[PDB]
């Protein structure tokens, strides 16, 4: 006395894969729950059953269990109710503090936009790291790679970038606030918790969102985590508004995909590899773009963490993945080793579209910079030989930074100015440190204005040439 | 037609049943009860009246039992002198939202490769303005060209310099067809197109049609647009007389999409995971592409390695379709040369003394020569140091060094992230450089004066600068 | 089978492609049979002369022999057999027939534009009226491919049993394998190294034998061979490769090294050998 | 506690068919009629109603009909402060 068409039975539980009876009128890709409160999703119609793929631990699934269809393609909730929340990838919440009162759903797969939707990328997106936001700029649509071995510093970059957008959020200008999302995919939880509590302790976890799939965690859920993060993300572009998201690896979501593959039998390739590996991030770092007015004029910008074996670029996923995001941050452990930190490889190190989104003063006071080092750079393997290795030296030691401490820009600009006009050639290198946190000390405290006006201006004026002449000449007279 | 029922659904592979009038393969089929059109083509006759077929889009929502419905004749595009300025899809939808397209006739998407009696035999050359295709593997007229490369080493730079070069002066058309590639590259061609004045807007004097497939669609779409590219391409060939020119991005992505449904058509595979059916497959579509007694077609095809690796399957089969070969190395890109090119493992077919005279070819051989030598000392240079050789290998260390530098060439393309200015040479220039250096006459100055100039006439006076 | 089809160009199967007309024929011929056994051969003795100056004073050729051309892509190996074809003019224009040679060239896998190209390339020598085309070219069937140089070995048979010499070429004798190998795996059965079938060397060890020089009580016929193979990287110990060598009676080494050096024809004079 | 029966012995895999109920995964089971302990532990639900399992010890012996029971729960273990100072193996 039971119906077939929205009802079945478990024939068989085992590898992942679930086989039910029944269920006559299910459709492709369609939200199954089970009777113990888990939930599945249909992969294979076949004419005699169906299979089901579990999004949880399988020692609660039983032969002979009943399954019920939902009616609705998989889907998450969506809105700016999950503001300051932790959520699981399934938007269920783990942080204690009540649901979520979301009033929207969208589904979890979609395609991205097309040709014409699309315009160029030309407002800027600040970090707050002066090598960055000078010789790698980055602009509001465009996808960038962080790239590099274990224990190098990947993580701290995007701490850092989250904390300075306080700035700007906390302003009254809406068209320069920016939204956060955060990933974690087969991280530790302690980790995740102490993160969370440093971000909440610099007033950050105002306008960010957080997803976490632990190591804990079944590999399907694994799987999903990221499409979720980005269809919440895709929610604000297409309103208006922008944001940012960030993948903390996808590494560990390709080794969860091969794991799911394998089970299915499934003809292995290179490193035993799925064939389908590459179309898996090909879909998700195609969804963000910056679209044209007529369509709103919403952002989304993405950034990706890969890490490699032994400085291996050379592999199977790293050169996949390069071949889709528009350029490249590499970072070394030599240098990590030796002090230099952040420490990245200014000669490797690339951005396509960011150049042309970049501030006036600080394209004026970076360009001789890049070209001064790029001669270090050459001779370090007569007289305008040591003056080169001299300049080089200084330039190396100012762009050095500790942690959790972002800089607004005219403060860079300043700090870049003193040393691309030689002004430091006569300080021991050892020396460098003291005297740019005591300049800019000095300068916070005491002048304020010629900062409010390299900022409200946007380029460095003659004027403004002669006043930061005097006050940098004058400061390193009485420098002692 | 004739009504089937849907039977199973996997991933991208449909099967269907038909009661009565069972279709041939390679025609098209249409889903009922959607919101945008779905089709289907046939594979395999598999028994019991059933076939298997190969989805051209996303197939989420279909419910077995659901209604298919035959059309009769494979996938027809619109073709005609009407498709110069717009822009189409893989079944011939117009998608730069500018209305319908108003042509006369269609053609289907599959044919056959043409006989062995319409083959022409001619070969010229053609001149690019770049110092090492020109001086050591030319190209030609009416002939296919390939770029080797791995990722992040520049092939779409260098197939845009060649746009901007040829296909200006060019008096016929051209055709550019995207195959799983980024939109945003489409977006920039498409306006960058429209400021030059190769699309006009307002009238019929545009020169080139765009067909796009990238790599956000199912790999049944992306396994199938290079033909509707095709397609379009032989029309201006075959109906009207004229010369055409075929750009084609990343073909290696046909071959990989042609993979990821083997599994699921149930085959066995044979090699790195690739399908049985490689070299038969890839030889019925480059066929095709050919210069007749009716017109010429010139071909440039952008072609991948994955993992810096040329003996993989998919790029080793490709050496047999070509008439020149242009490799990339990232070894030579990490020193700072561009473009970076091999200059001992390019080859083309027009290098010999009766096509190109005797001295490009004697200049030429000579500086392979001199390139080849120096790289059997490597070894003890490494470890010993240069103090072991005698004065000759010192020279020409000396010489294969300055020689190197001078292959180098700035760009008019890349000048926005460069700070340089772009320049173009020409042959002789090129000719009697390389024949100066060979002679010694420049032994007096540094090396570092030959790098990022022109014509020889710009080391002097950089190297006078430079004192 | 027969000798009206000298100066046409043939399909796998003996259709016309050229466009002349219907091949007027009295014999036809199985494409699978044994090779001669013990008794009706003799010693090699008579001497095939190609025109190389580096082939002819260190690396001389008989009549009944196989010699293998093994190389890497782009270093030369068709034109020795260009070369090779030509050279026959001197005799065949000449009075007697004890020293005159037939040609086959075999074609398998290549495009349709250098088989015309090598035709044209022949027929200004005027060398066609004295050769037989074969083509199954890369836009052909797999069956076909693999079913090409027996059907031409079956024509080089006919002038061996009648007093005759004839020489016969296989191009990329490594392109009938693949296609081998696509038949056999489209037909269900087990793979092997490389998925290749379990008996590939029985596939070019059952062809390599027809080649054989005929004492006089079977007339004095003789039929020669010269397989090519590419490698890939100049790796010579792989799979194929290694098979093909410990069949024939010598080899002929190119390298790319040589060839940029000004040493053209690429010959390692150091490793060839003839038996 | 139901009973099963033994339906296939291969090395050190156990197939076991319940004529009523149903073991869930991760359990615990108790062949009967040896001269010591012998568990076996559920790892798939095969179908009509068997189950295929992994032994903790020597799989000599068996015959194809021995008896089976269930404990109705995973591997339980003595725990508490007698522990210390003394040795025991993984049940
Ligand atoms: N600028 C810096 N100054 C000082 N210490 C730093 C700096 N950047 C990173 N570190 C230190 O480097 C260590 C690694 O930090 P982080 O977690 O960012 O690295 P990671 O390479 O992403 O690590 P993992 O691979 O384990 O995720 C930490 O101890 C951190 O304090
Ligand atoms: N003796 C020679 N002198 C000058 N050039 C030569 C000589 N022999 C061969 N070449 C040239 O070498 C090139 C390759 O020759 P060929 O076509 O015989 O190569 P291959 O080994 O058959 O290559 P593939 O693998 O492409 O079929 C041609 O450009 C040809 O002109
Ligand atoms: N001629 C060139 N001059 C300067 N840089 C170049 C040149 N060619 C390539 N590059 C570098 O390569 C990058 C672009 O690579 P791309 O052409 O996209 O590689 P691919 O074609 O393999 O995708 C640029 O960021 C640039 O730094
Ligand atoms: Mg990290
Ligand atoms: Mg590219
Ligand atoms: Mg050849």
């Amino acid at each position: 006395s039971v119906d077939l068409e929205e009802t079945g039975r478990v024939l068989s539980i085992g590898d992942g894969i679930a086989r039910v009876h029944g269920l006559r009128n299910v459709q492709a890709e369609e939200m199954v729950e089970f009777s113990s409160g888990l939930k599945g999703m249909s992969l294979n119609l076949e004419p005699d059953n169906v299979g089901v793929v579990v999004f949880g631990n399988d020692k609660l699934i039983k032969e002979g269990d009943i399954v019920k269809r939902t009616g609705a393609i998989v889907d998450v909730p969506v809105g700016e109710e999950l503001l300051g929340r932790v959520v699981d990838a399934l938007g269920n919440a783990i942080d204690g503090k009540g649901p979520i009162g979301s009033k929207t759903r969208r589904r979890v797969g979609l395609k991205a936009p097309g040709i014409i939707p699309r315009i160029s990328v030309r407002e800027p997106m600040q970090t707050g790291i002066k090598a960055v936001d000078s010789l790698v700029p980055i602009g509001r649509g465009q996808r960038e790679l962080i790239i590099g071995d274990r224990q190098t510093g990947k993580t701290s970059i995007a701490i850092d970038t989250i904390i300075n957008q306080k700035r700007f959020n906390d302003g009254t200008d809406e068209k320069k606030k920016l939204y956060c999302i955060y990933v974690a995919i087969g991280q530790k939880r302690s980790t995740v918790a102490q993160l969370v509590k440093r971000l909440t302790d610099a007033d950050a976890m105002k306008y960010t969102i957080v997803v976490s799939a632990t190591a804990s965690d079944a590999a399907p859920l694994q799987y999903l985590a990221p499409y979720s993060g980005c269809s919440m993300g895709e929610y604000f572009r297409d309103n208006g508004k922008h944001a940012l998201i960030i993948y903390d690896d996808l590494s560990k979501q390709a080794v969860a995909y091969r794991q799911m593959s394998l089970l299915l039998r499934r003809p292995p390739g290179r490193e035993a590899y799925p064939g389908d590996v590459f179309y898996l991030h090909s879909r998700l770092l195609e969804r963000a773009a910056k679209m044209n007015d007529a369509f709103g004029g919403g952002s989304l910008t993405a950034l990706p963490v890969i890490e490699t074996q032994a400085g291996d670029v050379s592999a199977y996923i790293p050169t996949n993945v390069i071949s889709i995001t528009d350029g490249q941050i590499f970072l070394e452990t030599e240098l990590f080793y030796k002090g230099i930190r952040p420490a990245i490889n200014v000669g490797l190190s690339v951005s396509r579209v960011g150049s042309a989104a970049q501030t006036r003063a600080m394209k004026q006071v970076a360009g001789t910079m890049k070209l001064e080092l790029a001669q270090y750079r050459e001779v370090a393997a007569d007289a305008a030989t040591q003056q080169l290795l001299s300049r080089g030296v200084r330039l190396t030691e100012l762009l050095k930074q500790g942690q959790y401490a972002p800089m607004a820009i005219e403060e860079q600009v300043a700090v870049i100015y003193a040393g691309v006009r030689g002004y430091l050639d006569k300080l021991e290198p050892s020396k460098i440190t003291k005297f740019e946190n005591a300049f800019l000390s000095h300068v916070i405290s005491q002048h304020q204005a010629l900062l409010g006006k390299i900022r409200a201006d946007g380029k460095i004026s003659e004027e403004t040439d002669a006043k930061l002449k005097e006050i940098v000449t004058n400061f390193l007279a009485g420098f002692e | 037609a004739a009504t089937g029922r849907i039977v199973a659904v996997i991933g991208a592979v449909v099967d269907v049943q038909f009661d009565e009038g069972l279709p041939p393969i390679l025609n098209a089929l249409e889903v009922q009860g959607r919101e945008t059109r779905l089709v289907l083509e046939v594979a395999q006759h598999l028994g019991e009246s059933t076939v298997r077929t190969i989805a051209m889009d996303g197939t989420e929502g279909l419910v077995r039992g659901q209604k298919v419905l035959d059309s009769g004749a494979p996938i027809k595009i619109p073709v005609g002198p009407e498709t110069l300025g717009r822009i189409m899809n893989v079944i011939g939808e117009p998608i730069d939202e500018r209305g319908p397209i108003k042509t006369k006739q269609f053609a289907a998407i599959h044919a056959e490769a043409p006989e062995f009696m319409e083959m022409s035999v001619e070969q010229e050359i053609l001149v690019t303005g770049i110092k090492v295709v020109d001086l050591l593997a030319p190209y030609a007229k009416g002939g296919k060209i390939g770029l080797f490369g791995g990722a992040g080493v520049g092939k779409t730079v260098l197939i845009m310099e060649l746009i901007n070069n040829v296909a200006k002066a060019h008096g016929g058309y051209s055709v550019f067809a995207g195959v799983g590639e980024r939109t945003r590259e489409g977006n920039d061609l498409y306006h960058e197109m429209i400021e030059s004045g190769v699309i006009n807007l307002k009238d019929a004097t545009s020169k080139v049609a765009l067909v796009y497939g990238q790599m956000n669609e199912p790999p049944g779409a992306r396994a199938r647009v290079a033909l509707t590219g095709l397609t379009v391409a032989e029309y201006f060939r075959d109906q009207e007389g004229q010369d055409v020119l075929l750009f084609i991005d990343n073909i290696f992505r046909f071959t990989q999409a042609g993979s990821e449904v083997s599994a699921l058509l149930g085959r066995i595979p044979s090699a790195v995971g690739y399908q049985p059916t490689l070299a038969t497959d890839m030889g019925t579509m480059q066929e095709r592409i050919t210069t007749t007694k009716k017109g010429s077609i010139t071909s440039v095809q952008a072609i991948y390695v994955p993992a810096d690796d040329l003996t993989d399957p998919a790029p080793a089969t490709t050496f047999a379709h070509l008439d020149a070969t242009t490799v990339l190395s990232r070894a030579i890109a990490e020193l700072g040369i561009y473009p970076a090119v091999d200059p001992l493992d390019s080859t083309s077919r027009i290098m010999d003394p009766n096509i190109v005279g005797s001295e490009h070819y004697d200049v030429a051989r000579g500086v392979q020569k001199i390139l080849q030598d120096y790289k059997s000392l490597q070894d003890i240079i490494a470890i010993l140091g240069m103090d072991e050789l005698s004065e000759e290998d010192k020279l020409t260390v000396s010489r294969a060094r300055k020689i190197q530098r001078f292959l180098s060439q700035p760009f008019q393309v890349a000048e926005v992230f460069t700070g340089h200015l772009g320049k173009l040479v020409p042959l002789k220039e090129t000719i009697k450089g390389f024949q100066q250096i060979l002679a010694g006459e420049y032994d007096h100055l540094p090396e570092q004066a030959f790098y990022m100039v022109g014509p020889i006439e710009e080391a002097v006076a950089k190297a006078d600068k430079l004192a």
